[PDB]
Formats: structure tokens, sequence, C-alpha cells
RNA sequence: ACGGCUUUUCCGGAGUGUAAAAAGCUCCGGGAAUAAGGGCUGGGCAAGGCCGGUGGCAGCCGCCGCGGUAAUACCGGCGGCCCGAGUGGUGGCCACUAUUAUUGGGCCUAAAGCGGCCGUAGCCGGGCCCGUAAGUCCCUGGCGAAAUCCCACGGCUCAACCGUGGG
RNA sequence: CCCGGGUAGUCCUGGCUGUAAAGGAUGCGGGCUAGGUGUCGGGCGAGCUUCGAGCUCGCCCGGUGCCGUAGGGAAGCCGUUAA
RNA sequence: UGGAGGUGAUUUAAAUGCCA
């Protein structure tokens, strides 16, 4: 390696010519201008959804760990994608049946991702029935529509 | 503090740049004369460079 | 483009959890009964703006910079944040604790209006003290300097009496 | 102050050399420290200075940066020793730094405040930012840099009152020295304490390292080592 | 090759004093080199030089002080107007006023320290401090 | 625990405000009466070596990480610290990130030199004298709306908010 | 993997293929900044010399090697043939 | 003192390993 490119007075657009070039190597700025992240997210890019749950099954955890979590696949509304969604709260499992409206969240992890031993969901509850959960999680507060 | 330039810097006699506080430069009384004082900063001795004293005309090691 | 905002008017600390910060700030806290953090901040953020404005005219010149350098003293000074003629560099040797005094409730103490400081603020807060005839309800209040002096209770006020015993306590005091 | 001459009289007497410079102290020609140092002696007996700077010893001129364990394997299991980093100086313009070891974190704390005893080097200061333009020693004077393992920095006068900033490892021997407002611009690894430690204290030796010619000196007010006591 | 009649020169002086030396010899000489040589002796900086040639762009004889710290080049040449010094001398100083700042101004060749008295400005050259 | 005192707030009531009103605002008459959540409580990071349930189970976890019958790291309770009419949760953007670098990065072993060689264009180019005034620099006319920023001073009780000046 | 045999290829003439650890794992030009030590070319200077276009020893300019200061790098390490 | 390069040699049958 020398000194630098075009380190002369005149060929600054030789200059701008290389970093919109070698701009392009790097990897948020792709993720925007093309718009990626859009068209490719259950959502459509927003933070919030309803939906409609269908079963209910269990997950297990990463290599070193033990147990099943619990989890729902609601059909959403907005597109009619089958999403994953996991609930917090201990035992809450207790009262999602089926066919009950739901929202759902991120879970705000690296990258908006997964998080910590769960992998494979993106995606947690919030709301049944137009009721905050975290209420069922202590009780506190009792249930419409059953 | 009542400075009356209290405490001086001294100078190399071959080089010219005065002495940091832990160069191993040493001082001692000019040869063929006993009145001079002569130091050697560090650099400034490893790569022997002449010298001479102020008073004398003898000149180099 | 967009339409203008009203912004805020100080600066939360970067880190708020700077163990000895909080173990420093913590006796101003109390010293003069203050209500929520951020009762303090609007002061500092005060000084810091009077600090940046020290340094910037101070490295410029020109026609009106200089004016507006020295229009200065006149408010730092008019104020009563400094001497009487505190050329512009001791405009940096100054503290949050400068500041902190001119506030009505200590001044109202420290002129013996009351037993203590998180009383002096009843008094006002529920009007008795006068500004240069003027009610005033504002314990954050910065007396100038031309006002210290006429400052006293209200021309209809329980209190405007030697005879209210609560007044009465006031005295015992005072020695 | 006062302490801090008893001691004087009680370590003169309760102490015999076995260097020369311990003599040359002891007897009565040099009893100033601002001229021991610019000359190339040795210091190898860690009471000369306690004897001409006895407020090293307060236990507010020490500072004690971290300890961390390190390991080794033999074939019989673990063996493990503690490094502590410590550094001292006055409050007013002289600073030494120091590692030490040992098996017992106690040990371990006393071998370096003795080491960071003698490495222990004086300064310059001033006041040259472009708007403390007032000569008082409250600032490093002109902006120079130090580089030692993979950090480099580069310090940078700044007006009176900007309170110190620079990494939570710098502050403390920053202090020491009282240097008290200068900005900072870091490279390499700041995740190190040591090199970190290392590499700000050779800056600040470095201060040495610049000719500044006749007239300037009172452009900035350089100082050493003390100033109106 | 001979691109530059001044950088070979400068960053030759910056080493010839950086292993103590004390005699010199700049290779090819301008005219703008000798009024450097003149700018930056006035300040006390380097001995007595004369121009010797001996038939071809002559070379130049100085001897030193071992005495300035670092001397460099800006090479790209911006211009400046009179008036955003700072902004230079946040860039190539240790002070705000240790040392200097060349010009090469409508008036020929004179340091800053005079040159925001005339109240002046334009390309500048290199820097010395 | 007791003794004094208060009336911003809260209930009644009048004047005044108003296009009509409502608020506010000066007076009276009442009375400590009418006025507290939220998050945390293993290191990052202020904070419990405190008590009571749970058995690689339920659960927590922004990362590293706990749970094997003796858990400061779950569930509680009891204590405890940070903000304070707000404190929390998911999404975007900038700083931190010299991880987009003219200031101001690198490319032998870690990403990274084209298998080597001619030359097109474009980018950088020796010394000396005489002119040109485009590039440059300075002084100077005409110009780049008001709003928006900053400086004091003045009016609403001071603060916002409005105005005369000065950039 | 060891052994006994054996087709295409290697070989000659006119072609297309354009692939390597194609490795100094180091693009290319210019100026400068210690000293030591061999060796190929040329040349200059002294000596010898079976007088041969030979054999020693200095010094100047070019390629190819090793040891190591100032400085530089995370360190392996480079050091006028720079990293 | 330590290497820094080159030519030769350099050997029957020998597979794999829960749990904290
Ligand atoms: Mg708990
Ligand atoms: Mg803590
Ligand atoms: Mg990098
Ligand atoms: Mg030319
Ligand atoms: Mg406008
Ligand atoms: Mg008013
Ligand atoms: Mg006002
Ligand atoms: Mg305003
Ligand atoms: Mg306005
Ligand atoms: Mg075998
Ligand atoms: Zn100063």
């Amino acid at each position: 390696p020398g000194k630098k490119a075009p380190n002369g007075e005149f060929a600054g657009r030789k200059l701008k010519l290389k970093r919109k070039k070698f701009r392009w190597s790097d990897i948020r700025y792709k993720r925007r201008v093309l718009r990626l992240k859009e068209k490719s997210d259950p959502l459509e890019g927003a933070p919030q959804a309803r939906g409609i749950v269908l079963e209910k099954i269990a997950v297990e955890a990463k290599q070193p760990n033990s147990g099943m979590r619990k989890a729902v696949r609601v059909q959403l509304i907005k597109n009619g994608k089958v999403v994953t969604a996991f609930c917090p709260g201990d035992g809450a499992i207790k009262f999602i049946d089926e066919h009950d409206e739901v929202i759902i969240e991120g879970i705000g992890g690296p990258k908006g991702g997964s998080m910590g031993d769960i992998p494979g969901i993106r995606y947690k509850v919030v709301k049944v029935n137009r009721v905050s959960l975290k209420e069922l999680v202590k009780g506190r507060k009792e249930k419409p529509r059953r | 503090e009542n400075v009356e330039l209290k405490f001086e810097i001294p100078v190399c006699t071959s080089c010219g740049r005065e002495i940091t506080p832990r160069e191993h430069a040493t001082h001692f009384v000019c040869p063929n004369c006993g009145e001079a004082i002569i130091w050697r900063c560090e650099t400034c001795r490893l790569l022997a460079k002449p010298y001479k004293c102020p008073k004398c005309g003898w000149e180099g090691p | 483009g967009d339409p203008k905002r009203q912004r805020k008017k100080y600066e939360t600390p970067p880190h708020p959890w700077i163990k000895e910060r909080l173990d420093r700030e913590r006796v101003l806290m109390d010293k003069y009964e203050l209500k929520n953090k951020k009762e303090l901040w609007k002061h500092e953020t005060q000084l810091k703006n009077f600090r940046r404005r020290a340094r910037r005219l101070l490295a410029a010149r020109g026609k009106q910079a200089e004016i507006e350098r020295e229009q200065l003293l006149a408010r730092l000074k008019r104020l009563g944040l400094l001497p009487e003629d505190a050329v512009l560099d001791d405009v940096l040797s100054l503290t949050i604790e400068d500041i902190l005094e001119r506030r009505l409730q200590t001044i109202v103490y420290k002129k013996g209006l009351a037993r203590t400081m998180r009383q002096a603020r009843q008094l006002i807060v529920h009007g008795h003290i006068e500004v240069n005839g003027q009610i005033i309800r504002s314990p954050s209040y910065l007396v100038l300097k031309e006002e210290e002096d006429t400052i006293t209770y209200a021309r209809t006020s329980p209190f405007a009496n030697p005879q209210h015993p609560e007044r009465m306590m006031i005295e015992k005091a005072k020695q | 102050s006062q302490e801090w001459k008893e001691y004087a009289k009680r370590v003169l007497d309760e102490w015999q050399p076995k260097t020369k410079l311990g003599m040359l102290v002891k007897e009565g020609q040099i009893t100033d420290i601002h001229e021991i140092f610019r000359k190339g002696y040795q210091i190898k007996e860690p009471e000369i200075i306690d004897v001409l700077l006895p407020e090293v010893n307060a236990r507010e001129n020490q500072e004690i940066l971290d300890i961390a364990l390190t390991v080794r394997m033999t074939d019989s299991g673990r063996r493990v020793r503690f490094r502590v980093l410590a550094a001292v100086g006055n409050r007013d313009g002289y600073v030494g730094l120091g590692i030490g070891h040992g098996r017992e974190v106690g040990i371990a704390i006393r071998k370096a405040i003795n080491y960071a005893k003698l490495n222990i080097i004086e300064i310059k200061r001033g006041c040259g930012s472009w708007e403390c333009r007032c000569r008082r020693p409250h600032s490093v004077p002109f902006t120079v840099e130090g580089k030692e393992g993979s950090v480099r920095v580069k310090l940078i006068p700044g007006p009176r009152g900007l309170g110190l900033v620079i990494g939570d490892v710098g502050k403390k021997i920053l202090r020491l020295a009282g240097i008290q407002d200068v900005w900072s611009q870091t490279l390499g690894e700041t995740r190190t304490t040591v090199n970190f430690a290392k590499a700000v204290f050779n800056a600040l030796y470095n201060t040495n390292k610049v000719v500044v010619t006749p007239e300037m000196i009172e452009r900035y007010g350089i100082v050493v080592g003390r100033a109106m006591p | 090759t001979l691109l530059d009649p001044l950088a070979n020169a400068l960053s030759h002086i910056t080493n010839s004093e950086r292993v103590g030396k004390r005699e010199v010899y700049i290779k090819p000489a301008s005219k703008l080199i000798g009024e450097v040589l003149r700018v930056m002796q006035k300040y006390g900086y380097i001995g007595e030089f004369e121009f010797i040639d001996d038939g071809r762009a002559g070379v130049y004889r100085v001897q030193l002080l071992g005495k300035i710290n670092k001397a460099g080049a800006i090479k790209p040449r911006f211009p400046v107007k009179a008036r955003d010094y700072e902004r230079w001398e946040k860039r190539f100083l240790p002070a705000f006023e240790f040392g200097i700042l060349i010009v090469s101004t409508s008036q020929g060749v004179m340091s800053h320290k005079e040159a925001r008295e005339k109240g002046i400005g334009g390309r500048l050259i290199a820097y010395v401090y």
C-alpha cells in the first residue's frame, strides 16, 4: 500500500465515486435502501398485531437447559400468515382456548430475532379478549368471554 | 513559589535538547581543564558524537 | 420543512448511576430541600449555558462579538452572581453553589423570615412574602440584586403583626 | 501537614542505608526532592523518597486500580496468584506506578505499593487550550501523545472547569497529579486496564519531551513540580 | 519522480534532526525554498545558509540547532478565506500559537502571525512547530 | 405521642370577567381537613450474605447466565434503592461504531494485491526569465421572503408565550 | 497401502484451452535516516608474480546473502533489497 | 555464538469410548 487513492486536488469526482461504491459492501445500508425488512415480515413492519389461535403445542429449549415451554399458533388477520406465539407467566396456558383473539408483540433481542433459550420463536403475548396478561399472571382481574 | 528561577534544567553539550528526568545522561568535570562541567544526553551519547570544553580548545572524546 | 417544536429546557445525565455522583449531589438534594431531581438540573443547565457562552466569545473577535460579550457582564453582575468587576475569565470560576443561593427559598431564609428551609417554602407558597411591592408564589424565583433588601411580609397576611403567635415563635430563634 | 513532617524525624533516625544515595540523603546535603531527578541517579531503596516526599503515605495519594487473578497448571492441579495495579503520588506534581505480584491479596497490595514508589517521576503543567488563556496550572500545556501495547492516546488542553473527561480507569491516575481538565482521543483497546494505565502514564512522562524556548515559558505558565505552596 | 522540490526537503530535514545531525544539503533549489528558509530563520530556527550553485539548480548548505520538533508538509494545498484560522490551527499545532503556519498570499510569503494583522489569506504550504 | 399555626388545593358565597357563558382573578365563610403509584432488589449498574414455598419441575433470561433437597439469580413475605403525577413493554433514526474514515481505517501470516506486461482516457508532473488575469485573495454594488435559531430589554405575577432592538 | 502385468498420456508438426500453494503468501515509481560482515560483473589504485587473459590488498558503482542500532508491529519479527 | 539451506535415507498386523 501507498499514500491514498485520489489524494489530489481536482479528482474529487473519482473520490465521490470511490465512496459511493465502497459504501455498498456494508450490511445495514443495504437492508434499508432495498427495504428488505419490508416484504419478508409477517406484520409488514409494525409494532403490534391481532390474531386468532389454532392449536396448543410445546417446545424444547437450547442445548444446556431443560424443559418444555408452552406455545400457541396464531393465524393472522392482516395477511393470513400463520405465526408462532409464546406466552410468559407461569401456567398462563390455563386460559388460551381455541379461537380466542389475542395480540402479538416482538421479543426484542439480538437484531430483533429470538432471545435466550427458546431460539425458534419471535413473538409473545400481551392481551387476550382485551385483557392485559400481566394481570392474569397474578390474577387480580377476571376474564370476559368465559 | 518564591520563584527565583529556582532550579534549572541542565542542558546537554553535544545534543542541545535539555535533559529528561530519567535519561541516563552523565556528568563529569572536563578533562584537561578541571573547571567546566559537561553533560551528555542519552541518545546524544549512544552514537558517539564529539564535544568540546567551552573554555579549553581540546575537542572530542 | 417541519413545524417548530418546544424544546425541553435542560439536560438529563449521561449515565444516572455513577455511584459517587449520586452520593455527591445527594447532600445538596437535602441541604436545600428540593423536591424532584429535575428541580436541580434545570439550574445546572442554566450554569452550563453561561459557561458555553463564556468560552466562545473568548475565541472570536469582531464588532458584534465584542459587544455581545461585553453586554454580558452587565447581566451576570446585575443578577448578583458576580463581584462588581470580575473581568471575563472569572466567569468560569463559578459553581453550582452560587446559583443555588439566589433561590427565593434560601434568600427568604438567610434573612430570618422563618425557622428552617422546609418551612420558608410553605410560608411563600401560601402567599405571605412579597417582592418590591408584589406577591410572588414561586419557590424558584431568582431574586435580583436590586431587590434583596426591599422584602417584607404581606399587607394582608395573618403574620404581618407581631402578635400572630406563630410569628412570635420566629423571633425566639433569632439571636 | 504536621504528621507529614513528624514522619521525617520518625524515619531518618530508624534506618541505615545499604546503597549510596541512601547516605547522600541521610547526611544533610541533598534535602529537596526536586534536585535528585534530572541527573541520572539510581533509586533502589524506597525510603529516600519518603524522607523527602513524606505525604506519599497518606492513603489519599495512594490509589488501587484493580485486582486480577491469574492461573497456571501443573500436573497436580492449578496454581494461582494475584496481580494488582497500584499507583501513587502526591496531589501536587509527582506520580509513580507499579504492578507487583504475590500469592495473597495483601502481600500483593503491599509489594505493589512499594514498587510504585521508585519509578515515580515528575511533570510539567500549564494552560494553553484556545479558551483558558489564564496562567494557572489547571490543564496539560500542549497536545501530546504516548503509545503502548496496542493503544495510542493524545491529550488536549481545556478550559478551567470542564471536569475530567477520560475513561474510568484514567480519571484516578489523572486526578492524582491533579490534572483536572483535559480532553481525550482514544485508539486501540481500552479493556486491558494495564496497557491503558501505562500508556496514559507514558504520555504524562513525554510531557517533558518537547522543547519550549525561553519566551514561551510565559505563555502557558509552564511549571515544574510544586508551584505556590 | 522529482514530483516535489519541497516535501522531499522538509521530510529529509525532519529526519536529519531526528538522528541528531548538524549539517544538511537541500538537493534541488527553487527560489521559493530560499524564501521559506528566510521566513523560517527570522524566528530563530536554523543557522546561517548560503547558495552554492555548481551549474544546475544549485544546492543548499544550512546548519542546525537540533531544534525543531517536527516539520511536515500540507499537500492538498488549501486556500483559506482570511477568517478561518482557528479551524486550521486545531489541526497542525500543540497550542493556540505554539509555532507557525506559513502562507502564500498576494504580497509574497509571510507568516500568519503577521498575515492576520494585515488581514489576508490564501494557499498554505506547510508547517513548522 | 401531645400542644400551637396555615389555607395554595377542596366545599359554600359575592364582586369582575364574558357576544351570552365558562374558566380563571380580588374578597369573605368553613375547616389537616380534599390529594401516591411505577421499576427495580446475582456482574454490567444504585441497591438483602433477610426470612418462607419449589425439586434439571414448573420459571427467569436485552448478553454472560441460574433451578440436582442448603437457590443473595424462580414463587412469595419481610425488609431495601432509583424517579416522582409518572414510571414501564414492542417497533423505527442518530450517537456511541476510526464496524463507511477528506480530517480519520486497512490488505506477510487473521477479510483483503489482479499469474505476470505494454499502453488509451482520466488523474499527479524539473529548474530559469518575460507576459495573461481565467483559478485565487481583498475592498466593494445588487441580491438570497416572513416565520424558525442566539443575544439582552421591555408586558402578562417571573417561566413559557408576545414585541421593540442586534446578530 | 505391497507385488506382476498392462490402455489413454508423456514424445514430433499446426492448433484451441488461459487453470495453480501462478508463494518474497509483501502491487510500482521517487528522497531521506548508523555501523559490521561475504560474493558475481566492471573499473580505478598498490604489490607481487612460471610474466598467464595470473595471484594478494585496498576504494567507486551495480545484483544476490547473514548478524544487528534509531524507529515500527498484537507479536512471530523488518532494519538503505523496510513491514 | 545460533542457524540458515541441500542429498539421501527414514519399518509387519494395532479400529473405538456414558454421567454430572
Ligand atoms: Mg426475591
Ligand atoms: Mg453496587
Ligand atoms: Mg478495523
Ligand atoms: Mg515544477
Ligand atoms: Mg427569514
Ligand atoms: Mg413583569
Ligand atoms: Mg421575564
Ligand atoms: Mg425564549
Ligand atoms: Mg416570539
Ligand atoms: Mg505396515
Ligand atoms: Zn489556565
